[PDB]
RNA sequence: GGUUGCGGCCAUAUCUAGCAGAAAGCACCGUUCCCCGUUCGAUCAACCGUAGUUAAGCUGCUAAGAGCAAUACCGAGUAGUGUAGUGGGAGACCAUACGCGAAACUAUUGUGCUGCAAUCU
RNA sequence: CCUAAGGGGGACUCAUGGAGAACAGAAAUCUCCAGUAGAACAAAAGGGUAAAAGUCCCCUUGAUUUUGAUUUUCAGUGUGAAUACAAACCAUGAAAGUGUGGCCUAUCGAUCCUUUAGUCCCUCGGAAUUUGAGGCUAGAGGUGCCAGAAAAGUUACCACAGGGAUAACUGGCUUGUGGCAGUCAAGCGUUCAUAGCGACAUUGCUUUUUGAUUCUUCGAUGUCGGCUCUUCCUAUCAUACCGAAGCAGAAUUCGGUAAGCGUUGGAUUGUUCACCCACUAAUAGGGAACGUGAGCUGGGUUUAGACCGUCGUGAGACAGGUUAGUUU
RNA sequence: UUGCUUAAUUGAACGUGGACAAUUGAAUGAAGAGCUUUUAGUGGGCCAUUUUUGGUAAGCAGAACUGGCGAUGCGGGAUGA
RNA sequence: GGCGAAAGACUAAUCGAACCAUCUAGUAGCUGGUUCCUGCCGAAGUUUCCCUCAGGAUAGCAGAAGCUCGUAUCAGUUUUAU
RNA sequence: GUCUAACGUCUAUGCGAGUGUUUGGGUGUAAAACCCGUACGCGUAAUGAAAGUGAACGAAGGUGGGGGCCCAUUAGGGUGCACCAUCGACCGAUCCUGAUGUGUUCGGAUGGAUUUGAGUAAGAGCAUAGCUGUUGGGACCCGAAAGAUGGUGAACUAUGCCUG
């Protein structure tokens, strides 16, 4: 529970990038049984910023609808506009901590499609929690 | 228990502050006086009607009491007290133990 | 009935290693503890003079006070949903300097070390820890060592 | 469903208003309200978070203190801004001609500061001839000499003061005060 | 009768709503229980050393 | 019945105190009779004044050394050297008192 | 490098059985007036360094030596275990998933290192 | 429990084994070697201890004085116990050192009162002296239900507040116990394990036993037994059809399908149970709130009267015997 | 600096003055951190997984950690804390 | 208290202590009940002591009032070292 | 779940080292309103059982922070109230030392101590009111079995007597 509060995941169906090292990956580790993760591709993580993209300003969930929030909120880390923080997520880059907590926790939709047929075991045995990889493109593209 | 007549500890008196030799007395509790003011509130109390006013205590338990040595200085007379632990057995002065002896 | 006596329970806890019992070996009193030193504490249950309660054996703290033969050591022991300061007296018999200090002194010299060399460079150097990245793209020679197939063996019986 | 990491519905626990209603205290909080809201000066926020404040959190201050906080180095012809009442001392042997602004002053208090030639004057005149606070000093009274605050935190090897109503050799002081009488605490 | 003896159950929920605070650190420690020989002696160096500073900064 | 860290209280209501309650409504009406009254006797005694004179005395105990106040009469000493008779001082507004 | 005195770590130093040991050191060794201690100058005390000896102590080497120490394509990713499932099985228990992971066993290697002072073929 | 079994110092090394020495042997005393502790350390156990903490010897009183700090139990209150220091005064040792009781973990006690020690200090209040009394500090006298009232029974003549937070019916879980049934087959059965049995083991079933528990009911579910009457179960006593035999017949035994159909009259007992007599095809076993009391009866049990025995000083007790006792 | 400590000019503790500047020395998060006063109800609990004791066992009795029910509706388990 | 050829029986339908009024609104850790709306927060059956075991006090959990400040330095989590 | 006596916290108000007119006196358009003052209560000094003694080494202390203010010019410096941590100083109690002197047993200068106080260290209180909490009261409402005091009954009934 203190895991997935310290990773802002405090909802169902809540996303959040996170950079693997060691700290991190041993984060994930203790919460696996409750998150699906996996390896995001350029075009998803694009998806998730654009539809489901959100700033937090003041503590408050903002809408990246113009360059100007992400200029006014990131340009001392040189990220002017919706494509330098795509690019700075995608390929880890030095400020990923700023960027990815900048981003208010995607919270996505439930699958259209469904999940598999019980939820709550790892993806290895039909499941869906744990690292499924590549899969994970597919099931962000069911849930945003 | 066994313990000498005399020992040296320090003494308290003024004129002393040193260990000095004393002399090792049982404490003997003094005789109750009929003026003390608790026991001149008790006959009051208990006088006139109403009975027993005071509680009489019965559950005893304890069956030895601590001994008090009562080490009087020979130089200056002050005298001190010293409690013991709690002996069912205790002389003053006996025959000291002799070991290696035959039964 | 209860039983719930100062030693209860350090059976093995107090117990000598094996093999080990007997003198104390006297870099233990040769040893010099200053005031703010952080130590180890570990009951040696041959000296029972200043000995530690048996909820600080294991336990690391602040040297406070320094005597003839012991030292002060500050502990923060949790009592409910807080912390009590605890002041526990100990001989030295009982105490060992904590190797956390040292890593951590050196990793200062050697930050130090580093940044003066990249100033007299006139470069940057970061001093940062990370935790361990994942590992980077790499190349598997062949030679010598075609791959070997291995199948999943059949069930036998060796009694 | 959320996890909440902190309780909902919480409110900020500070004074945003005086409980008082008197009407004269709001003026001096409507004219604080929007200097603290429009000059980016921090006297002007500070002010008007102190007129909130309850009688016990702005203590009196004595003449004495104001002629203390003068002697700093530096500060003998600052404007001295107390938030509450100045009270008089007559303990003092002499004091200085200054300039302070107070939400009230004792009739000892404005004579005294009136005989050594100063000024006695409001909030809101210190407002315009200080909108930024400028050469100002703060001063606040002693919080923690009240008599209730004697009692709080109250304890065994504590050092407080007891909740009691009569003092004497009979109240209080045998058993739990005395190691002739069982222990002490 | 016969009831409940005992049992630690929900107590950790209870000590950590608003506890399992650590002490806070401040730059000056207490010196009670300090060794009275060096506290005796301590107060007449940080006097002497009071003393020399206010000297330098008079001159 | 002992709760929390208050001063420990003594309020001496275990008797039929309920029956014995002297609540001074008639303060008012007393104070307004007691004028009254004071008036009757002015106009009783008029031009004689109401008040017989009374002497001063210093008050005793260490506590009240320092004041001085109304006593109860002049001593027989103090009227013999001013040459009245404490028989006729009585009776022309001088109060007398044998004890002092 | 040897040896002595004082040591640190406290068997890679211990234990058993053989063999060797230049120089110096150490040792055994000689004596009982004296200080001293004993049933016993055996131990302890003192004296001589004079009469003798490396026999022993000590040191080094030898041993498919015992023990000890270290290492590992040894056993073994076994036993155990944290976490998971509306998995299997009547049950006892078991399998699987993400992790952590022994001990015994087997083999090999080693058998004190070192600080201060003094001294020596 | 201990003036040492406390404290200091010194010297030595225990349990045990082997090999030897007159009486002397399994065990007397002496000698050597081996001997990591296999002993001893007051006592329960655990830990600790080998030029020692063990054994022996010498000297001692630190088992002393003033009080603070700290650890455990902990509310971070008390008590008990313990730890490291500060200031004294000492013991011991050449000394460094060690010693603030017992090698460590248990071995103990508030207010009120009394008593003793200390300070010889304060007060007895109109002022003094001396007695007496009262204060301050530290001990002791004790609360073992050990944070600490001053305390005998009986009620079957009984009362009240409550409780299903809790016993005495039914019911519920369990099935030790009770009852019933299997399997493996050493043996029994003239030969022959299984026609019929069947030890040592082992797997089950049942809820007509008794336990175990205390979930329901204490602003009350009428607690034994019988009578009457209905229905249900089958683990079938009889009757039907069949298979098997150590079935010639007759008789008998085991089994299958089977609860359609019946399963009695009496002496004694309140009995359930039992036991006898007798008939019968047979006189099976059970359930239905241990079916069935606004169906009865009321013999038993279990109010109040009374007798006896045993018990009690007694009032009274008996799950012992006896007699009389409102069934809406 | 000291009256403590050293044979000491040795140390102990607290200091004056100077150097090391934002990668000021791991990650992740942080509706901010810290502090105070006062007072309610409660002080019968129970259950599930796992660890676990007594018992033949129990819808039995007793502990450990967590999550729950109690105090809680909603969809599923027909029904059911 | 009476009275009892004795049952704790009779003493005005009242008897193992009559009836009447008062003390008396006797006390009760035990029963029962406890009267309008919405909003926000939101428990405990655990510690210690108690002739304590159906009750209290105490600590804990909870509410309310706030106060000093404004990223200062915190965490029912990970990494590294020990 | 009330009212009252006495209280804790918090809040509002008046005045403030003081505060409180209401016991009482004056006055009145008469239980009102208005006015008056001595005392007294609380506060302004504590500590000790008491006899008693009784709060500045220093800018009413030092150190590390500290909002605000001043000088600057990222940064930096000065000043830093409240408050926090820490080390000190002063007053009382306890213990130690014991000067000139003296009703020769008094006095207690001076210098100290891991001791101790509900203290000082440029006052903060007093009064009124409100909610909440406490204690005594019938005490949120209703409830015993009992106890006591003083009276009324032998028209029923038990027993004696007298007369039928
Ligand atoms: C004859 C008999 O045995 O009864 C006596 C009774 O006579 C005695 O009464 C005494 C009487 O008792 C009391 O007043 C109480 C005082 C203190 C309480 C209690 C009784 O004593 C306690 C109990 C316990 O110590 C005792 O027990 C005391 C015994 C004692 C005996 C004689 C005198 C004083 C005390 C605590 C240590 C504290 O002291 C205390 C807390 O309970 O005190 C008077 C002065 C005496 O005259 C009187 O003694 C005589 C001669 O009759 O009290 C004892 C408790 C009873 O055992
Ligand atoms: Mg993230
Ligand atoms: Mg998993
Ligand atoms: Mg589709
Ligand atoms: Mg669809
Ligand atoms: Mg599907
Ligand atoms: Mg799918
Ligand atoms: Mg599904
Ligand atoms: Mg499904
Ligand atoms: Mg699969
Ligand atoms: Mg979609
Ligand atoms: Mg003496
Ligand atoms: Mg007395
Ligand atoms: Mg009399
Ligand atoms: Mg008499
Ligand atoms: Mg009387
Ligand atoms: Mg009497
Ligand atoms: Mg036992
Ligand atoms: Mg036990
Ligand atoms: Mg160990
Ligand atoms: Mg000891
Ligand atoms: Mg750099
Ligand atoms: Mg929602
Ligand atoms: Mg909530
Ligand atoms: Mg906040
Ligand atoms: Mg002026
Ligand atoms: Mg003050
Ligand atoms: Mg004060
Ligand atoms: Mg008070
Ligand atoms: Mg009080
Ligand atoms: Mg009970
Ligand atoms: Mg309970
Ligand atoms: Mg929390
Ligand atoms: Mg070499
Ligand atoms: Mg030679
Ligand atoms: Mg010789
Ligand atoms: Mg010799
Ligand atoms: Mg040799
Ligand atoms: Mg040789
Ligand atoms: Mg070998
Ligand atoms: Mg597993
Ligand atoms: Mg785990
Ligand atoms: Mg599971
Ligand atoms: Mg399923
Ligand atoms: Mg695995
Ligand atoms: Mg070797
Ligand atoms: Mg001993
Ligand atoms: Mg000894
Ligand atoms: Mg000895
Ligand atoms: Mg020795
Ligand atoms: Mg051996
Ligand atoms: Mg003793
Ligand atoms: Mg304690
Ligand atoms: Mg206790
Ligand atoms: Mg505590
Ligand atoms: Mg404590
Ligand atoms: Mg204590
Ligand atoms: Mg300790
Ligand atoms: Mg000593
Ligand atoms: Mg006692
Ligand atoms: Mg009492
Ligand atoms: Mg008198
Ligand atoms: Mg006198
Ligand atoms: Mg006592
Ligand atoms: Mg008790
Ligand atoms: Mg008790
Ligand atoms: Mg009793
Ligand atoms: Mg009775
Ligand atoms: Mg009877
Ligand atoms: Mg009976
Ligand atoms: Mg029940
Ligand atoms: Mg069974
Ligand atoms: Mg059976
Ligand atoms: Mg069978
Ligand atoms: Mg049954
Ligand atoms: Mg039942
Ligand atoms: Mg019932
Ligand atoms: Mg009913
Ligand atoms: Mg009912
Ligand atoms: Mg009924
Ligand atoms: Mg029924
Ligand atoms: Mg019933
Ligand atoms: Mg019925
Ligand atoms: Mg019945
Ligand atoms: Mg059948
Ligand atoms: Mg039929
Ligand atoms: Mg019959
Ligand atoms: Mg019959
Ligand atoms: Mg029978
Ligand atoms: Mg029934
Ligand atoms: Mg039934
Ligand atoms: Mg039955
Ligand atoms: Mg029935
Ligand atoms: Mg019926
Ligand atoms: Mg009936
Ligand atoms: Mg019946
Ligand atoms: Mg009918
Ligand atoms: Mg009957
Ligand atoms: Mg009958
Ligand atoms: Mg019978
Ligand atoms: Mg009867
Ligand atoms: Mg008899
Ligand atoms: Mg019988
Ligand atoms: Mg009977
Ligand atoms: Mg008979
Ligand atoms: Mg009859
Ligand atoms: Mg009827
Ligand atoms: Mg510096
Ligand atoms: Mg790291
Ligand atoms: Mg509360
Ligand atoms: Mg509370
Ligand atoms: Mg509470
Ligand atoms: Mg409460
Ligand atoms: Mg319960
Ligand atoms: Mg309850
Ligand atoms: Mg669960
Ligand atoms: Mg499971
Ligand atoms: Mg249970
Ligand atoms: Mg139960
Ligand atoms: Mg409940
Ligand atoms: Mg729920
Ligand atoms: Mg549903
Ligand atoms: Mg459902
Ligand atoms: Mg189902
Ligand atoms: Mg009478
Ligand atoms: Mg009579
Ligand atoms: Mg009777
Ligand atoms: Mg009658
Ligand atoms: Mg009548
Ligand atoms: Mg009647
Ligand atoms: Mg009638
Ligand atoms: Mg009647
Ligand atoms: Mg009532
Ligand atoms: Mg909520
Ligand atoms: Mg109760
Ligand atoms: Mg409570
Ligand atoms: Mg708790
Ligand atoms: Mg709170
Ligand atoms: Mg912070
Ligand atoms: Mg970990
Ligand atoms: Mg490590
Ligand atoms: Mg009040
Ligand atoms: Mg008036
Ligand atoms: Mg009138
Ligand atoms: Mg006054
Ligand atoms: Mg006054
Ligand atoms: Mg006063
Ligand atoms: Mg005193
Ligand atoms: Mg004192
Ligand atoms: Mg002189
Ligand atoms: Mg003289
Ligand atoms: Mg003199
Ligand atoms: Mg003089
Ligand atoms: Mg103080
Ligand atoms: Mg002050
Ligand atoms: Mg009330
Ligand atoms: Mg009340
Ligand atoms: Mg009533
Ligand atoms: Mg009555
Ligand atoms: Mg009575
Ligand atoms: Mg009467
Ligand atoms: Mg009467
Ligand atoms: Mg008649
Ligand atoms: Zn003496």
């Amino acid at each position: 529970r203190k895991v997935l509060q310290l990773l802002r995941l405090t909802q169902i169906n809540a996303g959040v990038f996170v950079r693997l090292t060691k700290a991190t990956s041993e984060l994930i580790k203790l919460a696996e049984p409750y998150v699906a993760y996996g390896y995001p591709s350029l075009s998803t993580i694009r998806q998730l910023v654009y539809k489901r993209g959100f700033g937090k300003v003041n503590k408050q969930r903002i809408a990246l609808s113009d360059n100007a929030i992400i200029e006014a909120n990131l340009g001392k880390f040189n990220i002017l506009s919706i494509e330098d923080l795509i690019h700075e997520i995608y390929t880890v880059g030095p400020n990923f901590k700023q960027v990815s907590n900048f981003l208010w926790p995607f919270k996505l939709s439930n699958p259209n499609g469904g999940f598999r047929a019980r939820k709550f075991q790892h993806f290895i045995q039909g499941g869906d929690t744990g690292n499924r990889e590549q899969f994970i493109n597919a099931l962000v593209k069911q849930m945003n | 228990v066994n313990v000498p007549k005399t020992r040296k500890t320090y003494c308290k008196g003024k004129e002393c502050r040193k260990h000095t030799q004393h002399k090792v007395t049982q404490y003997k509790a003094g005789k109750a006086s009929l003026f003390a003011q608790g026991k001149r509130r008790y006959d009051r109390k208990q006088s006139g009607y109403g009975g027993q006013t005071k509680q009489i205590f019965h559950k005893k338990a304890k069956t030895t009491k601590k001994v008090v040595l009562r080490l009087e200085c020979v130089v200056c007379k002050t005298k001190a007290q010293l409690p013991l632990k709690r002996c069912k057995h205790f002389e003053l002065g006996g025959d000291k133990k002799q070991k290696g002896q035959a039964l | 009935g209860k039983s719930r006596g100062y030693r209860s329970g350090t059976r093995y806890a107090f117990q000598r290693d094996f093999k080990k019992h007997g003198a104390i070996p006297l870099s233990t009193y040769l040893k010099v503890y200053k005031v703010g030193d952080i130590v180890d504490i570990k009951a040696n249950g041959s000296i029972q003079k200043g000995m530690p309660h048996k909820y600080y054996h294991g336990k690391t703290g602040i040297v406070y006070n320094v005597t003839k033969s012991s030292v002060g050591v500050i502990i923060n022991k949790v009592v409910g949903n807080r912390y009590i300061e605890k002041r526990v007296n100990l001989r030295v018999e009982h105490v060992k300097h904590s190797a956390c200090r040292q890593e951590f002194l050196n990793r200062v010299k050697s930050n130090a070390a580093k940044k003066r060399e990249a100033k007299a460079n006139g470069e940057t150097v970061y001093l940062k820890r990370q935790a361990a990245k994942p590992r980077g793209s790499r190349i598997i020679s062949t030679e010598g060592n075609i791959p070997q197939t291995l199948a999943p063996v059949a069930y036998e019986t060796f009694i | 469903g959320r996890d909440h990491t902190s309780k909902q519905h919480v409110r900020s626990g500070h004074r945003t208003a005086p409980k008082s209603d008197n009407v004269y205290l709001q003026l001096l909080v409507k004219l604080y309200s929007f200097l603290a809201r429009r000059t980016d000066a921090p006297f002007n926020k500070v002010i008007l978070k102190s007129l909130f404040l309850s009688k016990i959190n702005r203590p009196p201050v004595s003449v004495s203190r104001i002629s203390r906080a003068l002697k700093q180095k530096g500060a003998a012809e600052k404007t001295i801004v107390v938030v509450g009442t100045v009270t008089d001392d007559n303990r003092l042997l002499e004091f200085p001609k200054a300039t302070i602004a107070a939400l009230r002053f004792t009739a000892g208090a404005k004579d005294r500061i009136l005989k050594n030639g100063g000024e006695a004057i409001t909030l809101d005149q210190l407002a315009l001839r200080a909108p930024k606070g400028q050469n100002t000093l703060i001063v606040r009274g002693p919080r923690n000499s009240r008599e209730a605050v004697r009692h709080f935190g109250f304890g065994p090897h504590k050092g407080k003061a007891p909740r009691i109503l009569s003092k004497g050799r009979k109240f209080e002081r045998a058993r739990g005060r005395r190691r002739s009488r069982g222990f002490k605490v | 009768a016969k009831s409940k003896n005992h049992t630690a159950h929900n107590q950790t929920r209870k000590a950590h709503r608003n506890g399992i605070k650590k002490p806070k650190t401040y730059k000056y420690p207490s010196l009670k229980g300090v060794d009275a020989k060096f506290k005796r002696n301590h107060r007449y160096a940080l006097h002497g050393t009071a003393k020399a500073l206010a000297k330098a900064r008079a001159e | 019945a002992i709760s929390k860290n208050l001063p420990l209280l003594n309020n001496h209501f275990r008797k039929h105190w309920q029956e014995r309650v002297r609540v001074h409504f008639d303060q008012a009406g007393k104070k307004a009779s007691r004028r009254q009254s004071r008036l009757r006797k002015a106009a009783k005694i008029a031009p004689r004044p109401i008040d017989a004179l009374r002497p001063v005395v210093r008050a005793p105990t260490v506590k009240y050394n320092r004041k001085v106040r109304a006593g109860r009469g002049f001593t027989l000493a103090e009227l013999k050297a001013v040459g009245i008779a404490p028989k006729y001082a009585r009776t022309i507004g001088i109060s007398v008192d044998h004890r002092r």
